[PDB]
DNA sequence: GTGCCGAGGCCGCTCAATTGGTCGTAGACAGCTCTAGCACCGCTTAAACGCACGTACGCGCTGTCCCCCGCGTTTTAACCGCCAAGGGGATTACTCCCTAGTCTCCAGGCACGTGTCAGATATATACATCCGA
DNA sequence: TCGGATGTATATATCTGACACGTGCCTGGAGACTAGGGAGTAATCCCCTTGGCGGTTAAAACGCGGGGGACAGCGCGTACGTGCGTTTAAGCGGTGCTAGAGCTGTCTACGACCAATTGAGCGGCCTCGGCAC
């Protein structure tokens, strides 16, 4: 028997292809699941996670902190138009709100 | 038990301040309390239905998260 | 039986000096530096062949047009093809998905309030490609095997050597070597090879030249600001001490060497700071170089009125026909090659793992160009 | 004790790939796990609906690609699509 | 010394938009949640996480509603928000 | 306006010279010189830049850029295609003439 | 002659009682084809698809105009203004 | 082709009258046209994606119905 | 010339039960069929989600009842539940 | 008043529901554990609760003016009815990759335990800002 | 329009608790192999979509007049922000109890899975009156 190597390593990913395949099979989504669907889903999930984590890390570095907190995630999500559209109807706990004030209320 | 008065006027004022409101009228507080009561009633009723279907007696965080998702207010941070 | 670049006549030829026995002066093209290596000459000849083939096809399709209209149409299609290939394959592999999304959003329309001129810093920040030079030139036969004689040629002997493309089997082995050889990965302790650093233009010049030293000297001559000023320009944090520099570069030994050289981050040259920063995820440049390059290319795209995606420039059917173009298709349709790599040719470098017989890929449909 | 599967180690590996010198708290980890689960569920549901519409009983990479194009907005989707292909082709090579 | 009206309001606006804590006391909200749930089932137990999630959702909803109400009030060439603004925002949102 | 001009002029209505050939570059930041006007750093010996001596470029490339050739690591995701297209695009973009 | 506001009320009463479409079919079909030309070329449209698009667009516009009327009445006005449309769209979450 | 102008001023006036609007300013026709164009662009893009996935060149009514439904705008009477 | 199943005969039977002397047009039939399909899909999807939440592999009467209680608003839901219960009871009797 | 096209009632099939066993696994019990939700008390003390001033803002009351509505006329294109082509949705069959289903093994990923270093908390300081003269 | 008072960001200790590893193990993923039904190509078939023409006329355009809302300006009076002093439970700890959520084990009965049968519903066909003129 040849030495076992994970499918994620074959596709050069970090997310688990096998776990995603099991979730697709047991999730009652369709009668049959193709062999390439888990790879596509894992790649998409890894890309989205990398994007949001990069933005959050940039925010944390700009805040002179070396750890990511939900405030940084909220700032990263709200400051990006595409991510804001994707998560328009999602509430992030301990996120706060984006700092803005209407120009009418400011004194002259 | 009149606990709807537990949402004090300073708390509603702080919530409005976070929203960017500069001046607040005196009649806002009662309307805010009514709106909060309606929202809580809906969410808690859905959560209690979810709990009762499971034949449990404790309202877990998963039930609240599922109810919020049903209303269209997906909440990140509790459960999955 | 395939066209080559026309020769050039100059008062002094530092390019004939490489081989006195051959007596073959190098070529003439749209740029005077088109004969630095046989690869550049091969690329220019391939572009010329593509232009000639497109002109012939357009003349065959429509005979009513004159020669000037044929030349202008072929030039327009070639420019659109170059823009498409660049902005669809090259930049995403340089900047990376995050930088590409941040600095190159979806095209909307032409903007007349943006500057399309080339910035002075871009003449140095774009020299990152000097860190991707392999020490040897590879030529392969029809079977992608090491082709004799000289399967691998030292780079110090291929500079300004046009005789190696006219009298050494043409450009097909050069294209095969380009398409089936991994590049050089840029590491913090491995910046650039010694062939370009100690044996640059060895035959042409009396003594060799140092390419990184030339880069720093040219950056100083142009009076470009230091590393810290450019870091602050793009919004990145500015290091001040040795520890901050080490944190920014994610390396301590290199930061210590930089501090012992300059003494302050503000005195660090732009090129060294750009090529010393850790590479982005799925990218080949640091955050500062990515910022500069993305800004420059966004300015170039937005400020170009003849952009291929701009309205009026092309018809919808023409746009659909152009959107299916690819570099491997052109490299197959203009030379004697018979095996090319898959899509995103800049990524495929292993034979025959990701090589196709290039008989199933679609061709360029010019049926929408009828008048 | 019953094991609880979660997207904890993979998110940390991705973060180390992107930011080698930055940690992440427990609340942020939970938020990331919830986000991954939500996106997975959305894409899988869209793919299932697409498969059902065309009277087909198999989820393939084409269904996932179309679901990604439908759900993810703008440039994001395009990039994601590329990544998907960039994986599947590689999985075919091995 | 006394600041002119509207200055401390702007200072509070700037202060509360930088923090991420909860602006409602925990015990009164827990009591309110328990009283509301008493009308559906008798002798119901609550996890702390459930009450925290309810508090977070309620605070986010109220903040969004107050933002919309401020927009409505500004639209009418006013600075003070009134119950009519809240009613209009809720009607437009579909509630 | 039907076709592009070889010299690139007239491309922008507000400024026809914008983006043309044989024109000056664009300085995103003010240039720095030892005298402040036209003298590149390192021309006059004994000058100090930002309170520090001006390091020699050749030495900087000599003891930092240099590395043993035997430890070259090939790129597993890129090829010479990358570098060749980069050089071609750069030759398309810009060129700085210099005195002979 | 009729004073202003009478014919408008008559039209409001008439159009709120009928169910017919209020946009000409051929111009709407041409606009739909023009818009779809961007995503794909040489597309064919069923008549039912165009009818469904027209019905959905008319319903959406009517609802938007109702919300705009509410916004205008809130500001103590009778005349619809673009700022009312913008406010309604922002509150509903479309342009937000 | 400027067929966006095919939606005439009387048509927008009729649409506003159906909504209960009494008085209409003359600067809102362009805003209504832009809003309609945006909505149509979104719906038609989704419908064309649905059609393309099915390997067809005809945009059926079912594709438009699905595109409307996926945006929370379910339409009854076409399947 | 293929079979296309629809809720056409059953809607007509219900209408004849309610209004024996009132007809129905084709557009109204299409609207009723679409409404029935939409409500069926909503209830079935909610029941499936409820079954998945509790780690159950079977959709039973309890899941449908809870889905009806969650989805249908107000006294309507209550009335619906009653009808369903009665039906089940009858189906148990015979 | 008036015809006509659409809703309604009848035959012919044929492709699902239904009746009748089989079986193996999902779920319903009973037991037992032990985690956490409830309750109770004492102490700060930070928050909330009244009270008085006055200043800025919400709110009516004129005024005018210009812009939108209402109407008449010439003009334009939607609309209905009709013909002819042909692209391309729908079916059919015929396999051929492709995927579900089963042992068997292992490593990847859970839980449990630990130590140290980001980070929240005082404290004085140096700015940054506001109302006033 | 320069000077006083206050609010706040910042640099310097200081303790802490939770996060990033380290280790054990067990179960779910990978490797093979076999079997069968999903669907990918081809080959027709007709249908319904696009294109074009002609006459009618109804709706879209345009210009003119006037009057009625929109917006600006001006009191005014009141009520809400801002401090300031006085209650008041909120939060933090420590403690103790037991309610019920979770896990283990067994068994049994109920829904999936077979096949033969037949009739319910769908398609095509007339047929007469409800209603848009
Ligand atoms: C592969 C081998 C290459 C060699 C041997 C080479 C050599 C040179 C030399 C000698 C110069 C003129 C003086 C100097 O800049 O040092 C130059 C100019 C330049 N090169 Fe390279 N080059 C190479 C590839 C590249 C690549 C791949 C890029 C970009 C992707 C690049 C970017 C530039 C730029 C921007 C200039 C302009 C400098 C100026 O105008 O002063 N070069 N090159
Ligand atoms: C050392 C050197 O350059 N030798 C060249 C040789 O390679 C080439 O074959 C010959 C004819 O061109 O000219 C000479
Ligand atoms: C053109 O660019 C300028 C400068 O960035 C920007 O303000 C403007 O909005 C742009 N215009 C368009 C039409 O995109």
């Amino acid at each position: 028997r040849a030495k076992a190597k994970t499918r994620s390593s074959r596709a050069g990913l970090q997310f688990p292809v096998g776990r995603v395949h099991r979730l697709l099979r047991k999730g009652n989504y369709a009668e049959r699941v193709g062999a390439g669907a888990p790879v596509y889903l894992a790649a998409v999930l890894e890309y989205l996670t990398a994007e949001i984590l990069e933005l959050a890390g940039n925010a944390a570095r700009d805040n002179k902190k070396t750890r990511i907190i939900p405030r940084h995630l909220q700032l990263a999500v709200r400051n990006d138009e595409e991510l804001n559209k994707l998560l328009g109807r999602v509430t992030i706990a301990q996120g706060g709100v984006l700092p803005n004030i209407q120009s009418v209320l400011l004194p002259k | 038990r009149d606990n709807i008065q537990g949402i004090t006027k300073p708390a509603i004022r702080r919530l409005a301040r976070r929203g960017g409101v500069k001046r607040i009228s005196g009649l806002i507080y009662e309307e805010t309390r009514g709106v909060l009561k309606v929202f809580l009633e809906n969410v808690i009723r859905d959560a209690v239905t979810y709990t009762e279907h499971a034949k449990r007696k404790t309202v877990t965080a998963m039930d609240v998260v599922y109810a919020l998702k049903r209303q269209g207010r997906t909440l990140y941070g509790f459960g999955g | 039986g395939r066209a080559l670049l026309p020769f050039d006549n100059l008062h002094d030829d530092p390019c004939l000096l490489t081989n006195r026995s051959a007596r073959i002066p190098c070529f003439l093209a749209g740029d005077t530096r088109s004969s630095e290596m046989p690869e550049l000459t091969s690329m220019h000849t391939l572009l010329l062949r593509e232009h000639n083939r497109l002109a012939t096809e357009l003349k065959s399709l429509n005979p009513r047009w004159d020669g000037e209209r044929l030349y202008q149409e072929a030039r327009k299609i070639v420019g659109a093809m170059v823009q498409i290939i660049t902005y669809r394959d090259y930049l995403p592999l340089v900047l990376g998905p995050t930088a590409m999304r941040k600095y190159l959003p979806t095209y909307r329309s032409y903007n007349d309030s943006v500057d399309p001129r080339i910035a002075n810093v871009f003449t140095n920040a774009f020299r990152y490609g000097h860190t991707l030079i392999q020490p040897f030139m590879f030529r392969l036969d029809n079977r992608y095997q090491p082709m004799e004689p000289n399967p691998r040629v030292p780079l110090s002997r291929v500079f300004f050597a046009s005789w190696r493309v006219v009298l050494e089997g043409g450009i097909d082995p050069i294209l095969r070597g380009l398409m089936a050889t991994p590049a050089k990965l840029n590491r913090q302790n491995q910046i650039a090879v010694d062939e370009i650093r100690e044996r640059l233009f060895e035959q042409v010049m009396r003594i060799g030249l140092d390419l990184p030293a030339l880069n720093m000297q040219r950056s100083r001559d142009h009076g470009l600001p230091g590393y810290n000023a450019w870091r602050r320009f793009c919004g990145l944090p500015q290091p001040e001490t040795v520890g901050q520099l080490g944190t920014v570069l994610r390396n301590l030994k290199l930061a210590r060497k930089l501090m012992e050289q300059y003494g302050t981050p503000n005195n660090i040259d732009i090129w060294m700071g750009g090529v010393s920063e850790p590479l982005k995820r799925k990218g080949r440049v640091g955050p500062l170089l990515a910022c500069i390059i993305g800004t420059q290319f966004r300015k170039l795209r937005d400020g170009d009125r003849f952009w291929w995606e701009n309205e009026g420039v092309f018809s919808m059917q023409q746009r659909q026909a152009l959107a299916q173009i690819s570099l491997p298709r052109i490299i197959c349709d203009n030379t004697g090659i018979t095996t090319v790599s898959k899509n995103n040719i800049f990524m495929s470098n292993s034979y025959p793992r990701d090589f196709v017989n290039c008989s199933t890929l679609p061709a360029l449909n010019l049926a929408s160009w009828r008048e | 004790k019953t094991r609880k599967e979660s997207y904890a180690i993979y998110v940390y590996k991705v973060l180390k790939q992107v930011h080698p010198d930055t940690g992440i708290s427990s609340k942020a980890m939970s938020i990331m796990n919830s986000f991954v689960n939500d996106v997975f569920e959305r894409i899988a549901g869209e793919a299932s609906r697409l498969a059902h519409y065309n009277k087909r009983s198999t989820i393939t990479s084409r269904e996932i690609q179309t679901a990604v194009r439908l759900l993810l907005p703008g440039e994001l989707a395009k990039h994601a699509v590329s990544e998907g292909t960039k994986a599947v082709t590689k999985y075919t090579s091995a | 010394h006394r600041y002119r009206p509207g200055t401390v309001a702007l200072r509070e606006i700037r202060r509360y938009q930088k923090s991420t804590e909860l602006l409602i006391r925990k015990l009164p909200f827990q009591r309110l949640v328990r009283e509301i749930a008493q009308d559906f089932k008798t002798d119901l137990r609550f996890q702390s996480s459930a009450v925290m999630a309810l508090q977070e959702a309620s605070e986010a909803y109220l903040v969004a509603l107050f933002e919309d109400t401020n927009l409505c009030a500004i639209h009418a060439k006013r600075v003070t928000i009134m119950p009519k603004d809240i009613q209009l925002a809720r009607r437009i949102r579909g509630e | 306006d039907k076709y592009r001009t070889i010299t690139g002029m007239c491309n922008n209505r507000r400024s026809p010279t914008l983006g043309a050939s044989n024109r000056a570059f664009v300085r995103w930041l003010p240039a720095e010189y030892e005298d402040g006007f036209s003298l590149p750093y390192g021309w006059t010996p004994g000058v100090k830049r930002n309170g520090f001596p001006v390091a020699l470029a050749r030495a900087v490339s000599n003891e930092i850029v240099r590395f043993p050739t035997d430890q070259l690591t090939p790129d597993q995701e890129r090829s010479l295609m990358f570098m060749q297209w980069g050089q071609l695009l750069d030759h398309d973009l810009d060129f700085t003439p210099e005195p002979a």
